[PDB]
């Protein structure tokens, strides 16, 4: 279902567009582009990054104890 | 006369779209056109012939289904519009060539 023309009620909103054959597909790509990816990364690190490093650490520690355990000095 | 008498610069045609969504009004208006040549150009006659074939329609024309123009005919039978008109507007070295129509919210697509 749903169609077009029966979605919802909208009032007083103009939308200017420009034909794809009259604009560039990659405007300020490196110029405006890269700062944006840096900004998105900033916004998300503190929520994505930590959980992972918690595993990263659990992983290397987990392996060391294992490997180091199958060895022994006296008794 | 003398200095301070400039000519007319050409006007770039762009080709884009402006939509003014307003569901409060009961019938949609749409106007679509390609760039036409100016007044001078000889090929305005052929454009007008082609436009005449497509013609115009309005909901008070007698003769519906039997109208020659296929757009007119299909518009009247399936009631895909309330009115439509082709145009060939002319300016110095450019122009708007195309059509305009008016219709219920659910007929804009078929009409186009």
């Amino acid at each position: 279902g749903r169609q077009f023309g029966h979605l919802t009620r909208v009032r007083h909103v103009i939308t200017y567009s420009l034909s794809p054959f009259e604009q560039r597909a990659f405007p300020h790509y490196f110029s405006k582009g890269i700062p944006n990816v840096l900004r998105r990364t900033r916004a998300c690190i503190l929520r994505v990054a930590p959980p992972f490093v918690a595993f990263y650490l659990v992983y290397t520690w987990g392996t060391q104890e294992f490997e180091k355990s199958k060895r022994k000095n006296p008794a | 006369d003398e200095d301070a008498v400039p000519t007319l610069s050409p006007c770039r045609f762009t080709g884009s779209q402006i939509c003014h969504r307003e569901d409060g009004l009961p019938l949609a208006h749409v106007a679509i056109a390609v760039e036409g040549p100016g007044w001078a150009h000889p090929d305005n006659v052929a454009l007008q012939v082609a436009n005449a074939i497509i013609g115009h329609y309005d909901c008070t024309y007698g003769g519906g289904a039997h109208l020659s123009s296929p757009l007119a005919s299909i518009a009247a039978t399936n009631k895909l519009c309330q009115s439509f008109q082709t145009f060939n507007i002319c300016y110095a070295d450019t122009g708007l060539l195309g059509a305009h129509f008016v219709c219920d919210h659910m007929s804009i697509d078929d009409m186009m």
